[PDB]
């Protein structure tokens, strides 16, 4: 029988309106694990490159993570996999909460939507029972408001609800999808979504899940706990508060906004501010959060509880987490009550919460210049905060120039022309990125910036420190319980890094080096992203409770599958080059690899290349960037390479 | 004298995290551990994060009949739910009932082990049992009777009786 | 579809008056109104002015075993009675028994009356009753209140105790 | 067998520790009703005149109203007698709350108490268990803490407990029994009970209590209910909102308090603020209350929630109601919040707060005349709320100066000398009065500051209007549906008074009119106390839903004893002239019936002499205030008239 996985998944067809319950190969799950990877797999070969973003033949996939609904904590993610309208290549978006286990215990591994329901609709999931239910009386309902009214509806007020607000509905191409206090929020998954006819997703269970060995792997369990409590009683020395401990960025929780606010850049990732941070600015951003924050609240099974209800006056309830409270208020050059107030629209609307932002200000400053004029803003108000408000309606109705933002800024500034193609200065491969402009070049960022898949910086970075210790001794006493090292050269690295000196950015680390530590650290992950751990409990926080020592163990005693190291080593490559294919076979080449012009002001690009080149060659990669029919062959993707010479994509 | 334990309940510290769910279901799973649903949880947490309300229910006891009248609180600005705080394995909802069969399921504080898994599985700290002891419990009885002679009426009682 | 009802309590406004103890324990005194005793009140003030407490308990249906745990809430600030949000008859305190007996109580909404007499009777509106149809079938063993009593008394004192009483005043 | 009243009482004697249950007489309830009435029986015929206050043959009696636990709405007054330390004459004070009925449910009519405890006990009654407890763990502590303490040890939770605090257990001549939100206050009731050793009383009962006609009382109880909506729909026309409802005066509830700032006289009774009320004041005011007022809260059986929980920052939380609320400030001339933090101290040590704020004041009035030095205030502090708080706990203590103090205005006086009688201006048989000081006599109000055997202005007025209205068409759409009034003459008064003119005070109304008037109030007032009801539903307001032509119903269908509206009149003249006659036994005389010389700034003696004259001439008595023998006789009081003349208080 099946392990810590159901076996099954659905597939719905919403132009038919065909629903069938579907077994899982085995070997898929001894191969690629699951939630990514099984995701990657499906589009593979069920989506071939000349398939569009809104065409019916475009597959839009809810996963839930191999380890979800199992004891292990914080794992809960929700995947969800298609083909961006933005970066028309492949997009997958992570969702935490409550969803995923509740899919899980439905007995379900994912969900697989093809077509389109001419008719506005959502599906009804309880056990065995699905079915699609009218939704046109849900029309332009908010996400959260529209999972409330669903539970009163079917009278399941314990069911979870994933939703599209109206922007999902109105295809923009960054419109996320909600639930609770988790987003599906990049890539444009939401547009998909309402481009499907479909407003929302509901899921009631109650069966059980199994797992393998039982008393092991809740063995394995309590060794989490007991690190994440002594974890919590040491956080990581001589660091600032929000990089010394587990979870997500604890942005709700109480820090110092110093170096947010002076590293960040304001306005449409122009602006840098290095003193903003005033006593006046502290006391009133503590006044309103202090005022505004109802409860730090956890996603299933956590006690981190990263989240945070957001109760501003005269407005609806909603949740946040992470950078969103601070995105809205630096692009608009506002304060945090701004910021929160155009949030709770915002994740009404279904809008994610990095890119809109960075298009309203990119709008704003294209009317500066003279690109746009007054014109293209019918009844623009005099204030600042007024007019983006204006400007997010607008967005999210698609009406006017509305419409044309809609699509992100690249896609704007191809449309606009007269030069606005200059201000999208922040996008890698039409992807609005942090809005984060260092100074000295850095290699390891340039890596990841260049070559991730999620084309997000903060679903890359993680297990090696962003910086380095000063004093030698920090360095010593950091890495001398530091297990979760899959070599011992980390240390070694991390030893050797200074801040300044012939040791230090962007000479050291060493070309190789640099590569080795974008691998792990991308490798972190896609394990995750593939069981559906929380990266808030391995990938993403120093020092973590999961790593590469003990999750093979956990997916043993878990799955009942044999895993070692270097087995999932092995796979997480497998489907992270898997993945790559795909974005291959959608006409990604090393061209689209290169960060914003303007990203640093120190640029190296001898030391670029070579650090390209090396990292594609450890990738077992082109110099063009793409897997080589060996490498390929290597790990068990031969179809994938015979698919590339017959394409003409590899030489045979 | 005999003892008595008091689960304390601490609504304003709990995240809504469910994770006592998931360990009870878990442990009182057969064979133990071998799976987990919250459906079978002694413990379930009435959550509506919209509401503010963050609430851990224990599993009481059993009857065989619902209220004539269910009772909707509203305390403190928050309105709560109907039946919100009761513990009983009544026919009115799922709860506390064997998601398939229907059957009672009953708290027992993890008769036969150190600490309640809910308790050590709640990291943030809402969960805390403790002990005490308290002095241990005819005329009742006959005025008793009396009382439902007087409200009934005397055959009825005796025809009750014999049946 | 059958009919359920609702005890609409906003524990906000009431003021611990405890008048619906009061013309409860009247209309159930036999015959109505004879005496007066909120002890055998079908509803019950929880009140605890020091804590900003009050809150009107309805009893509930009958257990005839406590729980092996008992809940002690803490929500909003306020530290509140163990069990003291049970509307269960159970043997483990005074409320909702009968005082000098122990019988189960239990609140039928003043059923025969124009409406629920608490209700009449608490003036500042703490406390309405409403109804609404369901389509889930009724699944309730509906037992009359004398053949519960009955029982309780019967598993209390004894199967055959009870009978050989009833003999001798019958 | 016996109604409404339970038919026993409870003799304690102290001294022996003897606990003995006692029938009573049925006529006793015939002739006296009950509470106050049968109190006064009792007090007349055991406690000769030649007993001292602290000796142990005085009684300190406890006594549920004849009509507590039974559905009346607000019958729940307790009765507490004793006699006076301060007067030297009898003294009974009210105490509302949830103790009276508790008593009648425990199956007991009154408690009298005689002897004294050598070690401090209290008394635990629970239905037919009594037993005497050793207190002297909880010496010192204070009333409501008191309450709670024991209440834990005997795991009562349900149970009512009647305490003192410190200044009862130092017999102050004017210490308080307090029970939750309610106070015995007046009399120094709570000296007599600390000096006989009685920490507290704790009862629970839980037995039923019968009345005679069920159906026909709880109709009566239906028509008090529906009038009090009706009452609560239509308020007083044109009158201040303070004067226009049922209840106790509504001081905890949001009022203008630009009538009472401006008209109560701040500091020892002394200074007037003609414009005090001003803008900022108001605010400030309104801001404290609405902080520090977390509830408002009933009586027993009551809708009117006359008090209100008090929470201020640091300190426990308490209850109050009425003016207690501004006494402590005004005597002090300072702000509410000082107020409200003050009257926790001295709620929690059981002190009058009529008197204590005045003699506090009377006291720095001494220092600043010079009559006191400051070597009588041992490390008096600079501020002024400091020095309030200062000889606050120098006085519960009876510390140096304190021991005077304690004793009140008039016997301090006495003792310091050097003309400290001439600060003592407030005083009426040595009995502080309201800090009220008008300017018009008004004949009325000298009648009952006269002759009011409670001392006590504002337990002995209510019926008839304070104010007579501007325009004729008030007072006749006032008069319309007044069916409370006796005699329809009242109404007719009511007409003809005027705000100026001949038809105007204090020629108007006449000598007779006005004995007709006081005569009534305080019978409203004696049949209240009596019976066990609230006087806010009846003495107290205009227009209450109990009046002197339904009472005789309740008490008919409640008791099962005969009665009608003039059998109850003459009833309350009779118990009404009983302790009149105990109080003239005592040694007070015409002599001792006179208003402070400086009460009013117009004075009439030829209007006075008559006023005083005529109305002793209407209850019945000697030009110097003694009931005749005649009176007496017809009164059933045969036995009072004899022993007046084998006294040689009356000729024969
Ligand atoms: N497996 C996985 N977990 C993840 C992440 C991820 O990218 N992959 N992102 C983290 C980050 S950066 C954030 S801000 C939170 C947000 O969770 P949400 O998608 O439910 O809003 O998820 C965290 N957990
Ligand atoms: N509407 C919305 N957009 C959002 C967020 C969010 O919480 N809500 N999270 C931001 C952060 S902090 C992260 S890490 C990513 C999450 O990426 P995802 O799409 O994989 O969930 O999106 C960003 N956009
Ligand atoms: N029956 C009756 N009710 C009464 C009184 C009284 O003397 N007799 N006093 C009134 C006044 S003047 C006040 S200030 C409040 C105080 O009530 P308490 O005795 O519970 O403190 O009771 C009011 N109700
Ligand atoms: N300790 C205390 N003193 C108090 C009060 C009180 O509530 N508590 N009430 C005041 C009011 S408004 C009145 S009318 C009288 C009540 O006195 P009595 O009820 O003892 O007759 O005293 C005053 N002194
Ligand atoms: S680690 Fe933080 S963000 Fe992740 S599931 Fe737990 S509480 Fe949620
Ligand atoms: S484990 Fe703790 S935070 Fe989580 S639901 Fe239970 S009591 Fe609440
Ligand atoms: S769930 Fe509890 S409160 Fe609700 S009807 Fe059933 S027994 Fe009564
Ligand atoms: S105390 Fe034990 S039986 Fe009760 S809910 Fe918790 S784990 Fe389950
Ligand atoms: S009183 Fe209520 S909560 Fe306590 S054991 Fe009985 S049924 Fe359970
Ligand atoms: S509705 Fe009737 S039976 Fe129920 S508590 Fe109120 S008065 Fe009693
Ligand atoms: S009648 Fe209403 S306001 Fe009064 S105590 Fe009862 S529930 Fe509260
Ligand atoms: S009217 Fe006011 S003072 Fe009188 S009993 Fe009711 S709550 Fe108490
Ligand atoms: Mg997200
Ligand atoms: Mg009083
Ligand atoms: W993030
Ligand atoms: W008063
Ligand atoms: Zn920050
Ligand atoms: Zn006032």
């Amino acid at each position: 029988m099946r392990y810590a996985e159901t076996g099954y998944v659905l597939e719905v067809d919403l132009t038919k309106g065909s629903i069938e319950r579907v077994a899982t190969d085995p070997r898929d799950t001894e191969l690629y694990l699951g939630g990514l990877g099984t995701n990657a797999k499906i589009l593979w070969d069920r989506v071939p490159p000349e398939v569009e973003p809104f065409s019916p033949e475009n597959l839009l996939i809810f996963a839930a993570g191999l380890l979800c609904g199992t004891p292990a904590t914080g794992c809960n993610r929700t995947i969800v996999s298609t083909v961006s309208p933005q970066t028309k290549l492949m997009a997958f978006s992570m969702m935490g909460g409550f969803w995923a286990p509740e899919l899980k215990y439905a007995g379900y591994d994912k969900i697989i939507f093809r077509g389109k329901s001419p008719e506005l609709v959502y599906l009804y999931i309880n056990n065995d029972k699905v079915e699609i239910r009218d939704a046109s009386h849900l029309k332009g309902k908010g996400a959260i408001e529209t999972a409330e009214i669903i539970k009163k509806e079917l009278n399941e007020p314990r069911a979870q609800v994933a939703a599209i607000g109206k922007a999902g509905e109105n295809r923009v191409f960054y419109a996320s999808i909600e639930q609770g206090r988790s987003s599906a929020s990049r890539g444009g998954i939401g547009a998909v979504m309402g481009d499907k006819g479909l407003k929302a997703v509901v899921v009631r269970g109650t069966k059980d899940l199994c797992v393998a060995k039982p008393e092991e792997y809740i063995g394995l369990c309590n060794e989490v706990l007991d690190y994440i409590k002594h974890r919590e009683e040491n956080p990581i020395p001589d660091v600032m508060p929000i990089l010394a401990g587990l979870g997500s960025p604890q942005e709700m929780k109480v820090h110092d906004e110093k170096w947010h606010t002076e590293n960040f850049n304001w306005g449409n990732a122009r602006t840098r501010r290095k003193d903003f941070w005033t006593d006046e600015v502290s006391h009133a951003w503590e006044k309103t959060m202090d005022k505004a924050r109802t409860r730090l609240i956890s996603c299933y099974n956590c006690p981190m509880k990263c989240g945070a209800t957001i109760s501003m006056e005269g407005l609806p309830t909603y949740m946040m987490k992470c950078f969103t409270k601070l995105t809205y208020t630096m692009a608009a050059y506002s304060d945090l009550d701004f910021g929160l107030r155009i949030a709770q629209k915002a994740t009404e609307y279904g809008l994610d919460g990095f890119s809109a932002p960075q298009v309203m200000a990119f709008a704003f400053e294209l009317l500066e210049k003279g690109i746009l004029k007054d014109s293209d803003f019918p009844g623009l108000p005099e204030g600042n905060e007024e007019r983006f408000f204006y400007l997010l309606d607008k967005i999210v109705n698609r009406d006017g120039i509305g419409d044309i933002l809609a699509n992100g800024t690249y896609w704007a500034a191809q449309e606009i022309g007269n030069g606005a193609e200059d201000y999208a200065h922040n996008n890698i491969k039409k992807h609005e990125q942090l809005p984060l402009k260092l100074s000295m070049l850095n290699p390891i960022y340039y890596l990841m910036y260049c070559t991730g898949e999620k084309i997000n910086i903060t679903q890359i970075e993680g297990q090696f420190p962003q910086a380095p210790y000063p004093k030698l001794e920090q360095r010593e006493a950091f890495v001398e319980d530091w297990i979760q090292v899959p070599d011992e050269k980390f240390k070694k690295i991390f030893l050797e890094w200074e801040p300044r000196g012939e040791k230090s950015m962007p000479n050291f680390p060493t070309v190789d080096m640099c590569c080795d530590i974008v691998d792990w650290q991308e490798m972190m992950h896609y394990i995750d992203d593939a069981l559906g751990q929380c990266a808030g409990l391995s990938s993403f926080p120093l020092k973590p409770p999961y790593h590469i020592h003990n999750y093979p163990k956990f997916i043993a005693a878990g799955a009942g599958i044999e895993m070692d190291t270097e087995k999932l080593k092995k796979a997480a490559k497998r489907y992270r080059t898997l993945v790559r294919a795909f974005n291959i076979r959608r006409g990604m080449r090393r061209v689209d690899e290169q960060p914003p012009a303007n990203h640093w002001k120190n640029r190296f690009p001898e030391l670029e290349k070579e650090l390209l080149d090396s990292y594609y060659k450890l990738k077992g990669w082109n110099d063009d960037g793409i897997p080589t029919k060996e490498t390929l062959d290597d790990l068990g993707l031969g179809y994938v390479g015979d698919e590339f010479i017959k394409r003409g994509i590899l030489s045979a | 004298k005999r003892i008595v334990k008091t689960i304390n309940i601490d609504a304003d510290k709990c995240n809504g995290c469910r994770a006592c769910e998931v360990i009870c279901s878990a442990f009182h799973a057969m064979p133990p551990y071998s799976s987990n649903n919250p459906a079978r949880s002694r413990v379930r947490v009435v959550r509506d994060p919209l509401r503010d309300i963050y609430v851990p229910l224990y599993a009481g006891e059993y009857t065989e009949s619902e209220c004539i009248g269910r009772d909707k609180f509203i305390i403190d600005g928050k309105e709560y739910d109907e039946c919100g705080f009761c513990r009983a394995s009544c026919p009115s909802r799922d709860l506390f009932r064997e998601p398939d069969s229907g059957l009672p399921l009953k708290c027992d504080l993890c008769d036969g082990e150190p600490e309640p898994l809910c308790v050590k599985w709640c990291l943030v700290g809402a969960l805390s049992v403790t002990e005490r002891e308290v002095e241990e419990p005819r005329t009742e009885m006959e005025i008793g009777l009396e009382s439902l002679i007087s409200r009934f009426g005397a055959d009825v009682v005796a025809d009750t009786v014999e049946q």
